[PDB]
């Protein structure tokens, strides 16, 4: 809050304007980088309520309904086994959206083969 | 948002243009309780004055003076300052002060000055010609002088060569005021150097008995236990303040606090070395210090061919604190909140996004 | 002083900025790799040796 | 008043092992579930630390160089050690330091005494014997303040003379071991800052006889000497130091 | 006279590391693409035109 | 080996370990390659005679 100090910072021009732009292109990145790897499909797949699928078994994979966070419990385990001018900016997708995106590549991959990803 | 991309026509998206500061409301001063106060009421108003060829010194060290009071003090006839200022006698701290306190005649106050020249001046107390502190002066003809002449207070008149400053001779050597030999025996030309003074109530202004009390500062490398008193100020929670707790000042919210200190600690601070708990040194009372909500200013709107309608988001920032609308990424003003879902036009974080159809979110 | 603070910490800034860029880089990178492994190996059986 | 103690038994001094003891806190800090690096004047681990007796016949009382800082450790009954002696000279020469606790308060005083070469306190069985000086010509500081204090008792101190601020840290532990220094942690908290401003070079600690010529109550206590070092602090939740690692000490700690 | 030579020492070695680190990238991308190789040129017969 | 240069130098921070660690992560970066790189088998298979 030095108002001396900030002007002079205003004699070397526009370094902060860079440091800030670079890490605005940084922010952004990473929500590019989630989008191409996540958001793959535009159809958000379910599997059936009845789980027939000749002795295969998925729960392990699968969402929980039981949990609220309607993740796999792999997925649980692995979210359980990971622990002055600063911000932090939330990611676009939350991680529920990031789940459910990996639900419905799980119940194409299950239901229609790798048809889904080449079209119906 | 022009002004930010140094272009008149804005393509649609969202743009960081500024930066939401809480700024400081109020400022609050805590420091601690002002005791141990040094002993000038025994010095200015003592019972019984030295004379000055054996004036008293005390010294003032490990406490804590107000010169205010000395200052605004109307009693004094002389309040005169030869190295420091007297309005900044409350704000400096010096090592020791040493007062030297004597009585004289109403006409010799002035000859306690550097450069001055005069028989108390080269006999009785001299000052050297780079003295700093402040000599002070008072009349003293109700206490002092007496019907029958107040003799007591003796001063040196003769001496072969002049003082050293801050120098006290208590010698009675009969002075040699020709060439005889005096063997301590006086003669026509051998006299007693300690004359008394003639202090009695009939005299005019320029022979009463004035009491002079002289302050001199030292700053040396030992440390400086003299210091001006600290008027602290009261205090003020819950509100994005600049705190100046014992020296240590910063810009906060200044909430309570759960942390219980040890007896012997402070401050309180965080991995990142941030100071976010302290101690009131007034009432000793935990403080948490969260800092005010920073937060950048981002405006979220269409193309300018399209429409001039913009929103603001202010970043991690509660509405409470700045068509409202509360966003795990911040506060969004001028977004209707919608519960249908759409695709992601302008995004917004933490699955909000916006889109114009007025502006949505 | 003031001067030297504000080197110092603009410095300091920038080093700080650099390192994520480079770093940005990587992740970017490994991001493609996940990206192509979820069109090849997820969406698609893949004859790609290991 | 001196008087020459002429029935000493001679002996060698000891020397024993410092452990994990001598640690204080750097500052006035508080600090929750952290691990601090700090760079301080501190006593080495496992340290050669000097051991010195008083017992029946033993009466350590020498004088020692202060270096950068003194470490006292004290393994205490009864309260035979009283105090100490602070200066470079030890004479009317310069000007000295005395911290004394006796059977009322203490009194710290800066001023220039002349130490008798063998200076002690003396309880008869009542405290009745105060041969620690013999004059005290010019004072500049005097501070009266509240008492600071098989073996019961363990009393460790660091002095420090830093920029004319003089670092009083003490820690008091209720032991119950017969002879050495007992193997366990304990940071010493700050207690007073002295403004002192003095050239500080030698020490000297004050002893009580007992009288019933002397005899010498039981006791035994330990000198170590503070060298700039870099120690990590362990912080738990309530914020005392739990734990240290010396970084010089060995490969593994470093 | 130091801090002139310091600083101008210390600029010279950001300069070298942050060039070290883009060359570290580079290789670090040229290695993967060397495994990649490894794996679906030696391990296998690929498919993948050139 | 100048000691007033190096308590010169603490008074700016932390660079000289941020550069020794960018350094170590690059060293270790190339053992980390070549792994990836030439240890793809776990099996030394012989050629016949
Ligand atoms: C599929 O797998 C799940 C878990 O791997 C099976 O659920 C278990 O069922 C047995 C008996 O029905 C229980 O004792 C276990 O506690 C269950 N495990 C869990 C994690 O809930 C399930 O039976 C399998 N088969 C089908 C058809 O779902
Ligand atoms: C106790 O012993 C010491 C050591 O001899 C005595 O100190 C000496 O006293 C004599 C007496 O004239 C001096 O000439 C020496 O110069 C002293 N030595 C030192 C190193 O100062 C001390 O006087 C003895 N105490 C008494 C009460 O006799
Ligand atoms: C005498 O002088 C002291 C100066 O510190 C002052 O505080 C006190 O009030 C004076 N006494 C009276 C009766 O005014
Ligand atoms: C300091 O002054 C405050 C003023 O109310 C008082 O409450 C407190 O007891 C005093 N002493 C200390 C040690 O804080
Ligand atoms: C401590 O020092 C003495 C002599 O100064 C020596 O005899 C003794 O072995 C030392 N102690 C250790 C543990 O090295
Ligand atoms: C302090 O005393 C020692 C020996 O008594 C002397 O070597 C040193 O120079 C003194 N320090 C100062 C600052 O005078
Ligand atoms: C302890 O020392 C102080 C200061 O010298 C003195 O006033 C007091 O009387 C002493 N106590 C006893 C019991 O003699
Ligand atoms: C110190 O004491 C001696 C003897 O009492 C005296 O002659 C000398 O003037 C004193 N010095 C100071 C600075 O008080
Ligand atoms: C911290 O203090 C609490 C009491 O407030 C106590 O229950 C707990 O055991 C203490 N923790 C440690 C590590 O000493």
């Amino acid at each position: 809050d030095s108002t001396e100090c900030s002007n002079l910072l205003l004699q070397y021009g526009s370094f902060c304007t860079q440091l800030n732009r670079a890490l605005t292109g940084i922010a952004v990145e990473q929500d590019k980088n989630t989008q191409e790897v996540f958001a793959q499909v535009k159809q958000i797949y379910k599997t059936p309520p009845i789980k027939d699928f000749g002795g295969f078994n998925f729960s392990q994979i699968l969402p929980d309904p039981s949990k609220p966070s309607k993740r796999s419990p792999i997925e649980d385990l692995l979210f359980n086994k990971v622990t002055n001018g600063l911000t932090v900016l939330p990611p676009l997708l939350t991680d529920e959206m990031i789940a459910q995106y990996t639900s419905a590549l799980l119940a194409g991959t299950i239901t229609s083969g790798w048809t889904f990803g080449a079209g119906p | 948002t022009k002004c930010t991309l140094k272009s008149f026509t804005v393509e649609k998206g969202i743009y960081q243009t500024s930066n939401f500061r809480v700024q400081p409301t109020e400022s609050i001063v805590r420091f601690p309780n002002i005791t141990n106060l040094c002993p000038f009421g025994e010095v200015f108003n003592a019972t019984r004055f030295a004379s000055v060829y054996a004036w008293n010194r005390k010294r003032i060290s490990n406490c804590v003076a107000d010169y205010s009071v000395l200052y605004n003090s109307a009693s004094f006839s002389t309040f005169k300052c030869y190295g420091v200022s007297p309005t900044k006698l409350n704000d400096l701290c010096f090592t020791n002060v040493y007062a030297d306190s004597f009585v004289i005649r109403g006409d010799e106050v002035r000859q306690i000055a550097p450069g001055q020249t005069g028989n108390i001046a080269d006999y009785n107390y001299k000052l050297p010609d780079d003295f700093t502190g402040c000599v002070i002066a008072w009349n003293s003809n109700n206490l002092d002088s007496k019907v029958g002449g107040n003799y007591n207070y003796l001063y040196r008149l003769f001496r072969k060569s002049n003082l050293k400053p801050f120098e006290r001779d208590i010698s009675t050597e009969i002075y040699q005021a020709g060439s005889t030999p005096c063997n301590g025996v006086k003669g026509f030309n051998c006299y007693f150097p300690l004359q008394s003074y003639g202090f009695q109530p009939t005299y005019g202004v320029g022979y009463q008995p004035y009491r002079v009390v002289v302050l001199s500062f030292e700053l040396l490398h030992a440390p400086a236990t003299v210091c001006g008193p600290k008027k602290s100020t009261n205090l003020v929670k819950n509100k994005c303040v600049n705190f100046n707790f014992n020296g240590l000042t910063g810009t906060g919210v200044l909430t309570e606090s759960n942390k219980k200190f040890l007896p012997f600690q402070q401050f309180g601070r965080d991995i990142a070395d941030t100071t976010d708990a302290v101690r009131d040194p007034q009432t000793l009372e935990i403080l948490d210090i969260t800092p005010c909500s920073f937060g950048g200013v981002s405006v979220i709107t269409p193309g300018t061919n399209t429409s001039n309608q913009v929103a603001v988001l202010y970043q991690g920032v509660n509405c409470t604190e700045v068509n409202v609308f509360q966003t795990r990424a911040g506060c969004l003003i001028g977004a209707e909140h919608v519960n249908n879902s759409y695709e992601c036009d302008i995004p917004i974080g933490a699955g909000i996004c916006a889109s114009y159809q007025s502006i949505i979110a | 002083q003031i001067d030297r603070l504000i080197t110092g910490r603009l410095q300091s800034l920038q080093t700080y900025v650099t390192q994520q860029l480079i770093r940005a880089a990587e992740i970017r990178a490994s991001a493609n790799l996940a990206a192509t492994k979820m069109s090849e190996c997820v969406l698609g059986q893949s004859k790609r040796v290991d | 008043q001196c008087v020459n103690l002429t029935t000493r038994t001679q002996l060698p001094p000891a020397y024993t092992n410092s452990f994990t003891r001598g640690v204080y806190y750097p500052d006035k800090v508080f600090r929750s579930s952290v691990l601090h690096s700090t760079q301080d004047l501190f006593l080495p681990f496992f340290s050669n630390v000097t051991w010195f007796h008083a017992i029946h016949k033993r009466f350590d009382n020498p004088v020692l160089p202060f270096n950068d800082g003194v470490y006292f450790a004290s393994t205490e009954k009864s309260n035979i050690i009283r105090g100490w002696i602070f200066g470079t000279t030890l004479d009317s020469k310069t000007q000295s330091l005395l911290i004394v606790n006796n059977a009322t308060n203490v009194v710290i005083k800066v001023c220039e005494f002349q130490f008798c070469n063998d200076p002690f306190l003396g309880v008869y069985y009542m405290e009745s014997e105060f041969r620690v000086y013999s004059s005290a010509n010019n004072c500049t500081f005097e501070y009266v303040s509240q008492p600071f204090l098989n073996f019961k008792n363990l009393r460790e101190f660091v002095f420090k003379n830093i920029d004319g601020y003089f670092k009083i840290y003490s820690k008091h532990t209720p032991i119950n071991l017969v002879r050495d220094l007992p193997q366990g942690f304990s940071a010493l908290e700050p207690l007073v800052d002295l403004p002192i401003g003095i050239n500080i070079t030698r020490f000297q600690t004050l002893l009580a006889l007992h009288r019933s010529g002397w005899t010498a109550g039981a006791a035994a206590y330990y000198v170590g000497y503070l060298q700039p070092r870099t120690f990590l602090l362990k912080y738990n939740e309530n914020g005392t130091i739990t734990d240290a690692v010396d970084c010089a000490l060995d490969p593994l700690s470093e």
